[PDB]
DNA sequence: GAATTAACTGCCCCCCCCCCCCCCCGTCCGACTGA
DNA sequence: TCAGTCGGACTAGACGGATTCGATACAGTTAATTC
């Protein structure tokens, strides 16, 4: 996809779209993105992909953390909560805590 | 999609002979197109005739340009492999040094990494019943440590033409990275003209130890190997030549080592490693005798074997 | 017949091995020859031609030549085996903390993966015993924990040690 | 032997451009030519395109290209090569040191490496048909044991008048890294200006000891050692002098319960061990008796010979 | 004396385990040895 | 006759640790400048 702004234009109908039916039909949509990594001063960090429009595409936005072999689920954004980190693991029987 | 063998009758062959094919565990055209022809052959009467004409036939009608291992392996059988003048290295390498593939050796100090390249510049020139390569020979140098003394030394041993021998032997002195790697050029040119069976590259980074210095020339420098060892399979690829490169050793500062015997590594990271194909490790033995060791080989175990160097140049450990 | 099952091909550049999986490709796993793609050195072609400064051009290619191999590999129920290199970490993330080396590539090539292997070697300093050691490790998978294994190289072919997985 | 820089503006260079080229510290076309062009473009007033002009002519004054190895042989037989005042090190050493190439001397104190240094510093101007070079000496102190009367006494012992020989000996004290690095470009000048044929550095890696103390310095002073190793070999080749150098020892506390009872290696690691072209281990024997032992050469047999340090300086062991 | 501009420094936290020898500088004498 | 050389007892043997290096902008603090 080497023109941008269809790529933009698609993603915006598809984020209207998606919340339509999420109000719609009473449903809770997930979706899932990928980290890039962006050169910043001289530290590289990882940013959510997809540019810097579609960030306030979606109602709520979590980020997954490694930092030393432990898992952190720190909220981004929301408009109902402060944005706070906890810890997680995942387990033989799926997603759990501690 | 895939053409069932049912279309060959149309082709030109009756059912009996389509049918002998079906059974025989074959059962499409693409299949049977790259077949061997005396595994075709080998079942009782079928002719070498008819052989040919379905041949002709899968050929016309399956798309053919495709290489097979038995193909490859069949076309490629009669590589050459120069000895190194010692029965216990010839012995540990299986008869040698291949050609069309990149050999390096790295070692410390006094081992004997220019000793070898000496002897392997005269032996290449020997015929291939007495176990050469029949071809000239092509010396790089960047330390300015050739010595036509230590040729004529294996020239009178073996018994050759002290002159003819310092005649086929081409040379040239590189003094930087971009001299040395100028100079691949000059010698795609020269191996048009006249047969080649050996180019030695000695050292293939000793420049690049000062030239590129520091964390921030890294990139660079690494870059500028992979170029230059790119360059070099190329060549080898293209005419079927053996490239003998020597390379140097680092220490190891770190308390990671623990066996304390001097540990030490050889030098260009991950590109020369994974860019040669056979590498050996050479240490000093006691007087002149030297152990060489494989460090990594594709089709070989890892084992040593003991060589010493001598005034008629590397050979085996006297009694 | 193992031999004449086997197809080999060969590559100098990027854009070769390009045109390669995109036409070469193709008309072998459509008419039914093979089942089964493998590259040799993905790595390799990428280490040769882009710099530290020039990343968008290759996670572009990089981008282009993991679709087409997904493609590829969906629509003919074919596995595709890459085989990649390293690079040390060079302390000054990516789940890779106390591990000396990584996958090279970086992120974007990682992206493009389902299942991604490691296998190490420890040398002399470690491999003091007598005989190298050598271990097969999960990194990551949609079903499968991350675990450990042992094997040996012989006359024969690689072969696991029996009683070594790791939980 | 090698060309003035000053004969580059007539095949088309401004005069602004060789001047700054001389303050870079090149004198003559051959070692602009042995040049990357990386080290070109670090001039202020000099641009990529400059660079590449330059490199071109150059490369059309010097010639860099293949040479068969006969011509080459032909070449190196008319090598200089001085004696060191002993029948039996000339021996050992088959005619005395060589020019054009490093050679190296280590060992413990009070093992005659600056009584050999003053000796080749005098046995430098004798006639070529009496074994030496017929040019002057070049002397950088690092420790500050440099006497001119052992260099009388020599000249004594050689029949030359005094007065001649000490105005023959260029002598510079260094008294840091940086100062002893500085020194290699007067060094240029005046070695283009008239004809030299020798070159002590004693001791050469004296002050590396004390710059860089613990392990977090090691990598930084092994850039240095190399880097001034590199400009001593592009003097070497340039000029065509020889290069003798001076080390140290550092003892072996694991052991490693070996035979020697006092084991000792020198110092500077790899880099020196792999820039040297001939290594000499010096060690004291009875009385006034020393030993000399080969242990590193491409064309020389591992053997020892035995000299003496005597009133006249070193010569063979008198009974 | 003071408003104003200019120059030198700074950005940080993990390795606590312990088989491993390696190619001689032994110091030298007793006896072998072939010439 | 005579010195080089293989092989080796010679009164006696254990010991441990050690660190750095990148490619970079803006504020804090101290020093120079003209009214
Ligand atoms: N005529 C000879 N007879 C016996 N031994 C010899 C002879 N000529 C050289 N040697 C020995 O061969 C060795 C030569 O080492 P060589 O030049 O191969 O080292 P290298 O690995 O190339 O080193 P560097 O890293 O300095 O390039 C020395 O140990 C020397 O004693
Ligand atoms: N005039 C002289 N006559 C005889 N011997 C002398 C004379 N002058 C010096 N020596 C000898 O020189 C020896 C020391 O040699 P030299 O100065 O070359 O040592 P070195 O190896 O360079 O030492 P360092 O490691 O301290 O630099 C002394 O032990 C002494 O016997
Ligand atoms: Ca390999
Ligand atoms: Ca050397
Ligand atoms: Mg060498
Ligand atoms: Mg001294």
């Amino acid at each position: 996809l080497d023109d941008l702004s269809l790529r933009t234009r698609l993603l915006n109908g598809l984020a209207q779209q998606m919340i339509s039916l999420a109000n719609n039909h009473r449903l809770a949509v997930i979706l899932t993105n990928q980290m890039t990594t962006k050169i910043d001063r001289n530290q590289a960090l990882l940013v959510p992909a997809l540019g810097e429009s579609w960030g306030h595409a979606a109602t709520i936005r979590l980020i997954f953390h490694w930092d030393r072999k432990q898992r952190l689920a720190t909220l981004y954004k929301s408009p109902s909560q402060k944005e706070c980190t906890v810890l997680f693991q995942i387990k033989p029987q799926g997603f759990r805590d501690t | 999609g895939p053409q069932p063998i049912s279309r060959l009758e149309q082709c030109g062959i009756n059912a009996n002979d389509v049918k002998k094919l079906e059974e025989a565990g074959f059962h499409t055209v693409e299949a049977v197109a790259y077949a061997p022809k005396k595994e075709l052959i080998n079942i009782k009467g079928i002719s070498e005739a008819k052989a040919d004409k379905i041949l002709a036939e899968a050929a016309k009608l399956v798309p053919m340009g495709f290489t097979t291992a038995t193909e490859f392996h069949q076309r490629r059988s009669e590589i050459i492999q120069i000895t190194t003048g010692s029965k216990e290295l010839d012995k540990l390498l299986q008869g040698g040094i291949e050609t069309g593939s990149i050999t390096e050796m790295f070692g410390e100090f006094r081992t004997g990494k220019t000793q070898i390249c000496h002897t392997l510049a005269v032996t290449c020139q020997l015929p291939i019943d007495r176990g050469g390569g029949e071809g000239k020979a092509m010396y790089i140098d960047t330390e300015g440590t050739f010595r036509p003394e230590r040729l004529l030394a294996v020239a009178e041993r073996y018994g050759l033409s002290g002159s003819d021998v310092l005649d086929n032997v081409a040379y040239a002195r590189a003094f930087n990275t971009d001299h040395q790697t100028q100079l691949l050029y000059q010698a795609s040119a020269m191996m048009v003209e006249s047969r080649y069976a050996l180019l030695i590259v000695d050292s293939a980074t000793a420049l690049y130890r000062t030239d590129y210095s520091g964390r921030g020339e890294l990139s660079a420098r690494q870059m500028h190997l992979a170029r230059f060892l790119r360059m070099l399979l190329r060549l080898a690829d293209e005419f079927g030549v053996a490239v003998v490169i020597t390379n140097q050793v680092v220490a190891q500062v770190d308390g990671a080592a623990m066996f304390a015997a001097d540990p030490k590594k050889p030098i260009g990271g991950n590109i020369i490693a994974h860019a040669s194909t056979t590498r050996l490790y050479l240490r000093k033995g006691r007087g002149e005798t030297r152990i060489c060791k494989i460090y990594d080989s594709p089709c070989l175990p890892e084992a040593e074997a003991m060589f010493a160097i001598n005034a008629d140049g590397v050979g085996d450990a006297k009694d | 017949r193992f031999g004449s099952q086997i197809f080999i091909e060969h590559v100098a550049d990027v854009d070769t091995l390009l045109e390669c999986v995109n036409k070469k490709v193709p008309v072998l796993l459509s008419r039914g020859m093979a089942r089964l793609v493998v590259i040799d050195s993905v790595a390799a072609p990428f280490r040769c031609e882009f710099d530290s400064q020039a990343s968008a051009p290759r996670a572009r290619h990089l981008q282009s030549l993991g679709a087409t191999l997904r493609e590829l590999s969906s629509a003919f129920q074919s596995p595709v085996l890459c085989i990649n290199q390293v690079t040390e970490a060079m302390e000054e993330p990516l789940g890779f903390w106390d591990e000396r080396v990584s996958p090279a590539l970086g992120i974007t090539w990682a992206n493009q993966l389902l299942v991604r292997l490691l296998a190490d070697r420890l040398r002399e300093e470690e491999a003091a015993l007598g005989c190298p050691a050598r271990t097969l490790r999960v990194l990551s998978a949609p079903h499968l924990p991350p675990s450990s294994c042992s094997y040996t190289i012989s006359a024969e072919g690689v072969r696991g040690t029996p009683g070594t997985q790791s939980h």
